[PDB]
């Protein structure tokens, strides 16, 4: 499938880009000269919503893909990146930059008739403006307002006569031909302050889940001899957005100062708003950085931007509350360790290679870009704010005959810390999945018709406990005790009976001595439950994933999830 | 008796009196004259049957269309020449050639306006200058913000006592200073230009053609420039690129009912013939004596174009201009909320109720508008009062012929089901099968003798119910009289007195018979099938999945419970009959899926809302059935067909021709050559 709940405008992404438009400046039709009076073939080329590229991978990997696209079009042209401009921001999980080329020695894209007259002529310039993100935030600041600082890039459409009388692009504030034959780009801004052309400011209110921001252009300053000549900031866009999960959607509006003061220079490029056409997200484990994008109403501007951060009084009681859980435990298995799985906070959706794929009842196969094919089977219809299951990634290149390797995952959207009950006792029941390890292997499918996985917690007492049956009773099963739930999640200890039943051949017993259990509550008023059992250190979900407080290793994994009834 | 024309000024009465004498001289259609003090007084007089017609600017067509007046345009002024006629003109801002400012940097200057609430005079310029006005919003009048924006201006008709700044630039030689009359020299299109030519102001918001009619030759017109919305200055000739708005021509309005529409057009047609342009020596119908501007008609107008009866004030002005006038009395906050929300259009009260449940759960993204018939709902989105609705393929032709585009399609079960589909949104549509359903007892019923029986239809102009069956019967007879294909029928949307409605049963009280919405119990897919199930008709034209879903206990309604699928057969195009299950080989034609339509300016936002709402309330949604379901729920076949799994993307078929298909569109327009379709005749006028 694909992303079935969003348009290319409001689609969540770990990276998005737009390519430089190049209008057809030819003066000939496909047969004879241009009947329009000394006009060109394409005098106005707006941007396209269907031309928005969505990226995946690390920050470096996303940039290389854009560099590959340019290098695929031209043989050996030098590619210019924004790595020099991004140095002063020291981003750790985001980028708001550009990749482009000037196509030195490369002629224009041309298509001519048999007689010789050319009816297609596009400048051989090429480039991108993009934002990239790593580690979508699983926990956010608990409350208050947080100041963010950063930069932004943009790319406009191509219009032949902005002022109506064929002026130079330098007079309008851009490098020659930019805005006329190709789109105007932030990386060819000519009338900006070279010290910092496009600074950006943000103010995120985590109390009201709202975002405010300003996209600013530092205007040109005549004298560059004084290092501290005052800047001339000019607000171009005013940003408003509302938070949802670790992402936000909103609008971008051109400032009135641009409209009334710079009516003949800046208003020629920034003249239409992006109403409900702005989206973004927070990146880093604790929402340290943000990145986003927007495209205006008339597709005249595509902008990208990035930002970075500059007890019981309130919800701010530790400054970090877990927002969502998305982790995996990596036929023979793979490296038995946990790792955060990128996600936007949608339990029934899995983020794989930039696109969100929906999760169905069980046994669906999705194909990756490199050639490997992974088949997943997630849990059951009754769980809605938490999902569990497993997936195995296979590369089907070994041609036999008829008929990271196997991972167990946990996904869910947490409950607000000011939404967990503080009074009473509740009962949950669900299912659980488990895998043995490298020696004699034992898999346990999550069923909800063969696994009981009962739970009980007194919210007034915070003493969660439960058992996950396999055959009958809890004799061939685990027992979870010593609850002590903590804020958004909980941590417990795992014990089994005298042994575990796997199948006088060799009764395959399994023993467990007070293993570590961690998990959290998901959704509304603690509708559901979920967690994991693992042993490397005090390093799991639940508490804000800092992975500290130990220290031995093993190879075993079991993930559970349950819903309540009464 | 005769046509009573209304004059809003003392000199307009004199020319109208001249008009009355000349018509009697040539023994033409008579015209009498009634004198009033303002166009609004003329609008009120017409509503009182003390007058019949008046020429009106687009800004007062809107006023005439409001309650309780509700006057509709009947004849539009025609500008240009006979060989190049046009029924629209451009609102422009004319300035001196000395540059130095644009359309945004004009605060503190002096402006000349044709008049308060006029199209190019007031409504268009103030609307585009609103972001710079610092207006507090309604109910506080916007004239206060304007009177504070410009240093001084001449706005004829403005309240001189409350906003004297809006009248300081007029020269009326007494209390005729800020007059909405030709007694003010700066009054009309021509008058406001004089206010600029004299030098009183630095900008005149007038027609694009005032300079050509008031300046002798191409020597003085080069002293004046135009202000484009892109904040550039361009020569006068390029008004098509440097206009503030394209707006319809001024029009003659009359009463909606008993408005003497036939007589008014007959009078204007003959006056144009005799006293039009370059005609009888004295008394040209357009243009009149010293210092007078546009007496009863625009000067240098050439004639009239008749407006179809269906067109009201909202449709005539167009959605862009209609909402712009409305936005002038909505708060800046209200304007943004309207643009960001999806206004669904419901057909009937029952669909309105379901929408009202949806609106409260849409988190402010969906609101509701209601119309009595589907064509009315199309007109609502055409006027901007509505945004979207799901239409049968036949109605998609109408909406597409009116400029609306499909956005998402109602996806049904595929030709290979295999599951509840996760990628339903990206699954291409496959259409549905239209069938003819008969009771298996009637074994003499064949397709070769279907005519003359009793027929049940979903509604007129619908695909499976009307277009596919009647098109097949029309392709072999050539008869346009569809009321004679069958002896009696229930075809909702027809003439209630016709025999095409003789089989409908109305609501539970028996009223609202043949009405084309859920109130009529024989309406739609299931209503037509019920019309067959109760022996009202002999053959029902529905889709094949309807019979399956309303038999064998799949529907627990009394009329459908105890109905067995074995008691029904399908009329194939052989004369042979087959069971309902074999519809794949015994269907009439393939029918394109029902689709959601909207204006092009709303497609992207509509996609955002619908793709999110159906994730919550669609089939297999988070909040369905616990909170609400768009599709089959406690509600059946309202706003969406019950067989809908999801709203799916169109894969590029974003126009009614591309979506409906080349052959199906060609078939519909062949049938439409027989009919009138007041909505289609309205859109044919508008797209011209
Ligand atoms: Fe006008």
């Amino acid at each position: 499938g694909s992303s079935v709940e969003t348009t290319p405008v409001n689609r969540p992404a770990v990276g998005a880009a737009m390519r430089l438009p190049r209008r057809n400046i030819a003066s000939y039709k496909q047969d004879g000269t241009e009947i329009p009076d000394k006009h060109q073939a394409e005098e106005h080329l707006p941007l396209k919503e269907k031309d928005i590229l969505f990226l995946d991978g690390t920050l470096k990997e996303q940039a290389d893909k854009l560099k590959k696209k340019i290098n695929e079009r031209y043989s050996d042209v030098r590619v210019i990146t924004s790595k020099k401009e991004e140095e002063k921001y020291q981003y750790q999980f985001v980028r708001a930059g550009y990749v482009f080329t000037r196509a030195e020695g490369k002629d224009n894209e041309k298509e001519k008739t048999s007689d010789g007259k050319e009816f297609v002529n596009r400048f051989s310039y090429d480039g991108f403006v993009y934002y990239s993100g790593e580690r979508p935030s699983q926990s956010l600041p608990s409350a208050g307002t947080v100041q963010y600082s950063g930069n932004w890039q943009y790319m406009t459409d191509a219009k032949r006569h902005r002022t109506g009388k064929a002026v130079s692009s330098t007079d309008l504030g851009y490098t020659t031909y930019y805005g006329n034959e190709i789109g105007a780009t932030s990386y060819e801004a000519r009338d900006a302050d070279d010290r910092e052309k496009h600074p950006a400011e943000y103010t995120v209110d985590f109390d009201n889940k709202t975002l405010n921001g300003k996209l600013i252009k530092n205007q040109y300053v005549q004298n560059k001899s004084n290092p501290n000549e005052p800047k001339k900031p000019l607000t171009i866009y005013d940003i408003t957005a509302t938070l949802d999960g670790n992402r936000f959607t909103g609008s971008a509006k051109v400032s009135t100062e641009v409209k009334t003061q710079h009516a003949d220079k800046e208003y020629l490029f920034f003249h239409t708003d992006a109403d409900q056409r702005l989206e973004g997200g927070f990146f880093g484990d604790n929402g340290e950085e943000l990145a986003g994008r927007f495209i205006s109403n008339d597709n005249s501007v595509f902008g990208v931007f990035a930002g970075k951060q500059k007890t019981k009084p309130a919800l701010s009681s530790g400054k970090h509350t877990k927002i969502l859980d998305s982790l995996k435990i990596s036929k023979n298995p793979r490296e038995f360790a946990i790792s955060s799985m990128p996600d936007f906070g949608h339990p029934d959706k899995l983020l794989v290679e930039g696109r969100e794929i929906p999760l169905v009842n069980k046994e669906q196969t999705i194909e990756l870009a490199d050639g490997r094919k992974t088949t997943i089977r997630t849990c059951c219809d009754f769980l809605t704010y938490v999902k569990i299951g497993r997936m195995q990634t296979e590369r089907p290149a070994a041609k036999p005959k008829a008929q990271r390797n196997i991972d167990l995952f946990l996904k869910g959207i947490r409950t607000a810390e000011t939404d967990i009950p503080k009074t009473g006792e509740a009962h949950y029941t669900g299912t659980w999945e488990a895998r043995i390890g490298k020696p004699i292997q034992w898999d346990n499918q999550a069923d909800k018709e063969a696994a009981k996985a009962v739970f009980t917690v007194d919210f007034g007492k915070k003493s969660i406990s439960g058992t996950l049956t396999e055959e009958n009773g809890v004799e061939p099963a685990f027992h979870i005790e010593n609850g002590k739930i903590e804020g958004n999640g909980f941590y417990a200890t795992a014990r089994t009976r005298e042994n575990g039943i796997n199948l006088s051949t060799d009764p395959k017993t399994f023993q467990a001595s007070n293993l570590r259990v961690e998990g959290g509550f998901y959704g509304p008023q603690a509708e559901e439950l979920g967690g994991i059992i693992f042993n490397n250190d005090g390093k799991s979900l639940g508490i804000t994933e800092g992975t500290e407080n130990k220290e031995v290793k093993h190879q075993f994994g079991v993930v559970f999830g349950a819903k309540k009834d009464m | 008796r005769s046509v009573q024309w209304c004059a809003v000024s003392q000199p307009e009465a004199t020319k109208c009196f001249q008009w009355q004498r000349n018509m009697r001289r040539v023994r033409g259609p008579p015209v009498s004259c009634i004198k009033r003090d303002s166009p609004i007084q003329c609008i009120q007089a017409i509503a009182e049957n003390r007058a019949d017609a008046v020429t009106l600017d687009g800004g007062f067509i809107y006023e005439a269309g409001l309650a309780p007046y509700k006057l509709r345009p009947v004849a539009a002024e025609v500008y240009g020449t006979e060989r190049q006629p046009r029924t629209h003109y451009y609102a422009v801002a004319v300035v001196k050639k000395g540059g130095s400012f644009q359309l945004n940097e004009l605060q503190g200057l002096k402006s000349c306006h044709t008049g308060l609430r006029r199209t190019a005079g007031w409504n268009v310029p103030i609307g585009t200058l609103r972001p710079f006005l610092n207006w507090t919003g309604p109910p506080e009048p916007i004239e206060a913000a304007v009177a504070r924006f410009f240093s001084a201006s001449c706005v004829p008709g403005a309240d001189k006592g409350q906003f004297p700044n809006l009248c300081r630039l007029c020269a009326g030689t007494g209390e005729n200073k800020c007059a909405f009359s030709s007694q003010e020299p700066y009054f009309s299109y021509s008058g406001a230009f004089k206010c600029l030519r004299d030098g009183a102001g630095d900008v005149a918001f007038i027609r694009e053609s005032t300079v050509f009619e008031d300046l002798s030759d191409e020597a003085e017109r080069d002293e004046y420039e135009l202000l484009c919305p892109d904040n550039t200055r361009k020569p006068v000739d390029k008004f098509k690129d440097c206009h503030l708005a394209r707006v319809p021509s001024h029009a003659v309005v009359a009463r909606s009912v008993n408005g003497k529409e036939d007589a008014i057009w007959n009078l204007l047609r003959q006056a144009q013939e005799k006293f039009g342009k370059d005609k009888s020596p004295k008394f040209q119908l357009f243009g009149s004596p010293s210092g007078q501007k546009d007496l009863l008609f625009k000067d240098s107008a050439i004639g009239f174009s008749r407006v179809p009866p269906r067109i009201d004030s909202g449709l005539y002005l167009g959605s862009g201009y209609f909402t712009a006038i409305q936005n002038l009395r909505k708060s800046e906050e209200e304007v943004a909320a309207r643009r960001a929300r999806v206004v669904w259009c419901a057909v009937g009260e029952q669909e309105l109720r379901k929408c009202n449940q949806w609106s409260g759960l849409s988190e402010g993204s969906v609101t509701c508008s209601s119309a009595s018939t589907t064509e009315d709902c199309i007109a609502l989105v055409l006027k901007g009062e509505a945004d979207a609705m799901s239409l049968d393929g036949g109605y998609v032709y109408t909406a597409g012929k009116c400029g609306l585009v499909p956005v998402l399609a109602e996806n049904y079960k595929s030709q290979q089901s295999s599951d509840p589909d996760p990628n339903c949104v990206d699954r291409p549509v496959e259409g549905y099968l239209a069938v003819a359903v008969v009771r298996r007892s009637d074994t003499s019923l064949t397709w070769n003798s279907v005519k003359g029986k009793k027929s049940c239809h979903t509604a007129v102009d619908r695909t499976a119910g009307w277009n596919i069956p009647m098109g097949l019967l029309f392709n072999q007879t050539g008869s346009c009289k569809f009321d004679e294909y069958f002896s009696q029928s229930c075809a909702p949307g027809s003439d209630p007195r016709s025999n095409l409605c003789a089989l409908c049963i109305g609501d539970e009280q028996g009223e609202n018979k043949c009405v084309p919405n859920s109130n009529e119990r024989y309406y739609g897919y299931t209503g037509a099938f019920r019309c067959l199930a109760e022996n009202a008709g002999d053959v029902a034209f529905v889709k094949d999945v309807t019979v399956l879903q309303n038999t064998d206990g799949n529907n627990n309604d009394a009329w459908a419970k105890d109905l067995k699928l074995a008691d029904f057969a399908l009329l194939c195009l052989d004369g042979k009959r087959k069971p309902v299950t074999e519809a794949r080989s015994c269907h009439l034609a393939m029918a394109p899926n029902h689709a959601v339509v909207s204006r092009m300016d709303k497609v992207e936002r509509l996609k955002q809302v619908l793709l999110h709402q159906q994730a919550k309330f669609g089939r297999n949604g988070s909040d369905c059935p616990d909170k609400f379901c768009l599709f089959q729920s406690e509600t059946k076949n309202l706003l969406f067909n019950d067989n809908t799994e999801c709203l799916a993307r169109l894969h590029g078929k974003t126009t009614y021709e591309k979506y409906l298909g080349p052959q199906y569109v060609a078939g519909i327009t062949n049938l439409k050559k027989c009919s009138t379709s007041p909505l289609l005749e309205a859109c044919e006028f508008l797209r011209k």
